């Protein structure tokens, strides 16, 4: 009586099992809170748990791959609220108002050749 | 830019004091990108001075940034042989720009040793309209009264 | 004391001058951008012509003159901000006019600016 | 005649002073940094609370 869901941001993917149970989140071996070194993390990653207002009635069970600590404390995120239009779909409204089921494309730029980096120019001078 | 306008970004509120002006005012603090250290001394100056004074942590705060809010400034055009500073009235989110950061590098410039206490003697002080940040909302508040006469030259 | 006098207002593109005078020309009291010390451009502005004719009704607003219909007189940026600060100080405004020289051809005037 | 000779001497002087005096037209012009004995406290001229 387990649900499913995959999310992704930047690099890191993480495979998160929603059960039936009480507050509590478990990754890769560890209590989160050994896992993530901010409160700031752990506030959001339970983002979706405070749209729908079902605050505590799961244990979490993730599984991470890639990335550092932002990025898989956030394609977290994306798997709490990826397994949750799957148990009840018809969350779907206001899961989505929040801009919770974007997958964020945002990742890192290419180097381009003769700049120092993406976009970052050698210094000028003229003569 | 010519073609128009565009955003900003909008932060969700810390952990813990359930505000977005002390998420804003990490980004004041942050440097190099390391949230990291930046959070040790934000955290740690909010019961390094809640212990010196009496009533919450968040209300000795919100008032030693609304001391700061400047509420002129001037701003300036040319004339052909003058310059002329114009005084301008500011928006209600430009103030709120200046005042974190008119509080967050009036801070390394203070004789305290670790950065966790100079930002808690400048939470504490500038609380009673007093020093560095909230002389320069009266630097900044001359400048547009000396300049009343050149009010007419507005935009 | 004195009630019912005539405002002065003076003003050309360096400076204003304002005097209050009752109803013989008596000159009760004047003053003036410059007096209060402001220095060139801004001598000349509207902020400063409504200093100048403020600090001047208010002292001779003490002899008891309430009512006092204005002269205008020469080209001014500043003139018209003098007769909110008159106004404003208290003073009642009765009815007013330019009083400005105008030649009916007379003497040859200076040369233009190059 | 001295009190101009020794007027120039401290303002030609390029390191730190602590001026303690009592004549208002010569610490008048050189008004950088105000302490100041109110109670029993030294107080600054950064102390925008007076007006």
């Amino acid at each position: 009586v387990e649900y499913r869901g995959t999310g992704r941001r930047k690099n890191s993917v993480a495979r998160v099992r929603l059960v039936p149970g009480e507050g509590n989140i478990t990754v890769n071996n560890r209590d989160v809170r050994e896992y993530l070194p901010f409160e700031s993390l752990i506030l959001d990653l339970n983002q979706p748990f405070d749209v729908t207002e079902t605050k505590g009635n799961y244990d979490v069970l993730v599984n991470v791959h890639g990335g550092g600590f932002t990025g898989q404390a956030q394609a977290i995120r994306h798997g709490i609220a990826r397994a949750l239009l799957e148990a009840d779909p018809e969350y779907r409204g206001s899961l989505k108002r929040a801009g919770l089921l974007t997958r964020d494309p945002r990742m890192k730029e290419r180097k381009k050749p003769g700049l120092k980096a993406a976009r970052r120019s050698p210094q000028f001078s003229k003569r | 830019p010519r073609k128009g306008s565009v955003p900003k970004r909008d932060v969700l509120p810390d952990p813990i004091h359930n505000s977005k002006l002390v998420t804003k005012l990490i980004n004041k603090i942050m440097l190099d990108g390391k949230r990291g250290t930046a959070q040790r001394i934000l955290y740690s100056a909010f019961d390094l001075v809640e212990q010196r004074s009496g009533r919450d942590a968040l209300e000795v705060f919100e008032e030693a940034i609304n001391n700061i809010m400047p509420v002129l400034e001037v701003k300036a055009r040319r004339v052909g042989g003058s310059n002329y500073q114009v005084p301008v009235e500011v928006r209600p989110e430009r103030r709120t720009t200046l005042g974190l950061r008119w509080l967050v590098n009036y801070a390394r410039l203070r004789g305290e040793k670790t950065m966790e206490d100079r930002l808690a003697n400048e939470i504490l002080d500038a609380a009673n309209n007093t020093g560095g940040a909230v002389k320069k909302r009266e630097d900044t508040h001359k400048m547009a009264e000396a300049n009343k006469a050149f009010a007419h030259y507005r935009w | 004391n004195i009630e019912n006098g005539v405002a002065h207002i003076r003003s050309t593109f360096n400076n204003t001058i304002v005097t209050i005078t009752d109803e013989f020309g008596n000159a009760l009291s004047w003053s003036s951008a410059g007096a209060l010390g402001f220095k060139g451009s801004k001598k000349s502005t509207p902020f400063a012509a409504q200093m100048a004719s403020e600090t001047a009704s208010k002292s001779a607003m003490e002899h008891g003159l309430k009512t006092v219909e204005v002269t205008v007189k020469g080209p001014g940026p500043g003139r018209e901000s003098a007769i909110r600060a008159l106004q404003s100080a208290g003073l009642e405004v009765t009815a007013i006019r330019d009083v400005t020289p105008v030649p009916h051809n007379g003497c040859r005037p200076p040369k233009r600016r190059r | 005649s001295m009190q101009e000779k020794i007027i120039q001497l401290i303002q030609s002087f390029n390191g730190a002073v602590i001026i303690v005096s009592h004549d208002e037209i010569f610490k008048d012009e050189i008004r950088d940094q105000v302490w100041k004995i109110e109670n029993c406290k030294l107080i600054h001229e950064n102390v925008s609370i007076n007006t």
